[PDB]
Protein backbone atom coordinates (compact mmCIF):
# COMPACT_ATOMS: atom_id res chain seq x y z
CA UNK A 1 0.00 0.00 0.00
CA UNK A 2 2.82 2.17 0.01
CA UNK A 3 4.90 2.74 -2.40
CA UNK A 4 8.81 3.86 -2.90
CA UNK A 5 8.82 7.02 -5.00
CA UNK A 6 11.98 6.09 -6.43
CA UNK A 7 11.59 2.31 -7.63
CA UNK A 8 8.39 1.30 -6.94
CA UNK A 9 9.02 -0.90 -4.32
CA UNK A 10 5.69 -1.85 -2.57
CA UNK A 11 5.74 -1.88 1.33
CA UNK A 12 2.76 -2.92 3.91
CA UNK A 13 4.06 -0.44 6.62
CA UNK A 14 4.88 2.82 6.16
CA UNK A 15 8.02 2.35 8.55
CA UNK A 16 10.12 -0.25 5.74
CA UNK A 17 9.42 2.13 3.11
CA UNK A 18 11.47 5.25 5.14
CA UNK A 19 14.20 2.86 5.48
CA UNK A 20 14.19 1.80 2.33
CA UNK A 21 13.91 5.35 0.42
CA UNK A 22 16.15 6.75 2.37
CA UNK A 23 18.76 4.27 1.34
CA UNK A 24 18.62 5.56 -2.35
CA UNK B 1 36.48 -7.59 -15.11
CA UNK B 2 34.17 -8.60 -17.73
CA UNK B 3 30.75 -7.37 -15.78
CA UNK B 4 29.20 -4.74 -14.25
CA UNK B 5 28.42 -5.09 -10.43
CA UNK B 6 26.15 -3.50 -8.31
CA UNK B 7 28.01 -0.03 -7.08
CA UNK B 8 27.58 -0.72 -3.19
CA UNK B 9 28.58 -4.34 -3.02
CA UNK B 10 31.80 -2.59 -5.48
CA UNK B 11 32.02 -6.16 -7.28
CA UNK B 12 28.90 -8.40 -7.32
CA UNK B 13 28.49 -9.30 -10.79
CA UNK B 14 24.98 -8.59 -12.23
CA UNK B 15 25.30 -8.92 -15.74
CA UNK B 16 27.98 -8.69 -18.33
CA UNK B 17 28.50 -6.42 -21.53
CA UNK B 18 27.92 -8.77 -24.04
CA UNK B 19 24.31 -9.18 -22.32
CA UNK B 20 23.49 -5.30 -23.75
CA UNK B 21 21.37 -4.84 -26.42
CA UNK B 22 18.93 -2.16 -28.22
CA UNK B 23 14.62 -2.55 -27.53
CA UNK B 24 13.92 0.67 -27.66
CA UNK B 25 14.81 2.69 -30.71
CA UNK B 26 16.60 5.62 -28.01
CA UNK B 27 19.39 2.90 -28.18
CA UNK B 28 20.44 0.30 -25.40
CA UNK B 29 20.34 2.67 -22.32
CA UNK B 30 18.55 5.62 -22.35
CA UNK B 31 16.12 8.10 -19.93
CA UNK B 32 13.04 7.27 -18.82
CA UNK B 33 11.09 9.29 -16.00
CA UNK B 34 8.91 7.42 -13.59
CA UNK B 35 5.47 8.69 -12.02
CA UNK B 36 7.33 10.49 -9.59
CA UNK B 37 9.60 12.17 -11.92
CA UNK B 38 12.62 10.45 -11.18
CA UNK B 39 15.05 9.71 -13.96
CA UNK B 40 16.54 6.61 -14.63
CA UNK B 41 19.01 6.05 -17.23
CA UNK B 42 18.15 2.19 -17.80
CA UNK B 43 20.49 -0.30 -19.73
CA UNK B 44 18.75 -2.78 -21.05
CA UNK B 45 20.30 -6.08 -20.93
CA UNK B 46 19.37 -10.23 -21.80
CA UNK B 47 20.14 -11.67 -18.41
CA UNK B 48 20.87 -10.94 -14.77
CA UNK B 49 22.55 -12.62 -12.46
CA UNK B 50 22.77 -12.41 -8.35
CA UNK B 51 18.70 -10.16 -8.36
CA UNK B 52 16.19 -10.78 -6.26
CA UNK B 53 12.41 -9.94 -7.85
CA UNK B 54 10.28 -8.26 -5.38
CA UNK B 55 6.17 -8.18 -5.60
CA UNK B 56 4.47 -9.27 -8.41
CA UNK B 57 4.45 -8.24 -12.22
CA UNK B 58 2.67 -5.24 -12.70
CA UNK B 59 1.96 -2.79 -16.43
CA UNK B 60 1.61 0.64 -14.73
CA UNK B 61 3.80 3.18 -16.16
CA UNK B 62 6.06 0.45 -17.68
CA UNK B 63 8.33 2.12 -20.44
CA UNK B 64 8.09 -0.93 -22.42
CA UNK B 65 4.87 -1.40 -23.61
CA UNK B 66 3.71 -5.03 -23.72
CA UNK B 67 6.23 -5.44 -21.06
CA UNK B 68 5.07 -5.58 -17.31
CA UNK B 69 7.68 -4.72 -14.57
CA UNK B 70 8.87 -6.08 -11.22
CA UNK B 71 11.49 -4.33 -8.97
CA UNK B 72 14.92 -5.91 -9.03
CA UNK B 73 17.39 -5.82 -6.27
CA UNK B 74 21.05 -7.42 -5.38
CA UNK B 75 20.43 -10.03 -3.31
CA UNK B 76 23.94 -9.80 -1.42
CA UNK B 77 23.08 -6.00 -0.36
CA UNK B 78 19.53 -5.55 -0.75
CA UNK B 79 20.17 -2.36 -3.34
CA UNK B 80 17.90 -1.20 -6.05
CA UNK B 81 19.19 -2.54 -9.41
CA UNK B 82 16.21 -2.43 -11.74
CA UNK B 83 13.84 -4.12 -12.81
CA UNK B 84 13.25 -7.39 -14.55
CA UNK B 85 10.87 -6.96 -17.64
CA UNK B 86 8.38 -9.69 -18.60
CA UNK B 87 6.15 -9.94 -21.81
CA UNK B 88 2.34 -10.28 -21.73
CA UNK B 89 2.02 -11.40 -25.01
CA UNK B 90 3.83 -15.27 -26.50
CA UNK B 91 4.56 -13.49 -29.56
CA UNK B 92 7.30 -10.69 -28.24
CA UNK B 93 10.70 -10.92 -28.67
CA UNK B 94 12.34 -10.58 -26.31
CA UNK B 95 10.01 -12.80 -23.55
CA UNK B 96 12.00 -10.96 -20.77
CA UNK B 97 15.39 -8.61 -20.07
CA UNK B 98 16.27 -6.86 -17.42
CA UNK B 99 16.33 -2.62 -17.42
CA UNK B 100 19.35 -1.69 -14.96
CA UNK B 101 19.55 1.74 -13.65
CA UNK B 102 22.64 3.57 -14.34
CA UNK B 103 23.45 4.79 -11.29
CA UNK B 104 23.54 1.45 -9.64
CA UNK B 105 26.12 -0.14 -11.41
CA UNK B 106 30.18 -0.07 -11.62
CA UNK B 107 32.03 0.66 -13.22
CA UNK B 108 29.88 4.07 -13.95
CA UNK B 109 28.69 4.41 -17.71
O1 LIG C 1 8.92 0.49 -16.61
C1 LIG C 1 8.95 1.03 -15.50
C2 LIG C 1 9.54 0.42 -14.39
C3 LIG C 1 8.93 0.98 -13.09
C4 LIG C 1 8.90 2.41 -13.04
N1 LIG C 1 8.30 2.89 -11.89
C5 LIG C 1 8.78 3.50 -10.80
O2 LIG C 1 9.97 3.76 -10.61
C6 LIG C 1 7.79 3.80 -9.95
C7 LIG C 1 7.77 4.41 -8.76
C8 LIG C 1 6.58 4.59 -8.06
C9 LIG C 1 5.41 4.13 -8.64
O3 LIG C 1 4.21 4.30 -8.00
C10 LIG C 1 5.48 3.51 -9.88
C11 LIG C 1 6.65 3.36 -10.50
C12 LIG C 1 6.98 2.81 -11.68
O4 LIG C 1 6.17 2.31 -12.46
C13 LIG C 1 8.42 2.97 -14.17
O5 LIG C 1 7.93 4.10 -14.18
N2 LIG C 1 8.41 2.30 -15.38
ZN1 LIG D 1 13.01 2.40 -3.91
ZN1 LIG E 1 24.96 -5.29 -3.89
Amino acid sequence: SFVCSVCGHRFTTKGNLKVHFHRH
Amino acid sequence: CTSLCCKQCQETEITTKNEIFSLSLCGPMAAYVNPHGYVHETLTVYKASNLNLIGRPSTEHSWFPGYAWTVAQCKICASHIGWKFTATKKDMSPQKFWGLTRSALLPTI
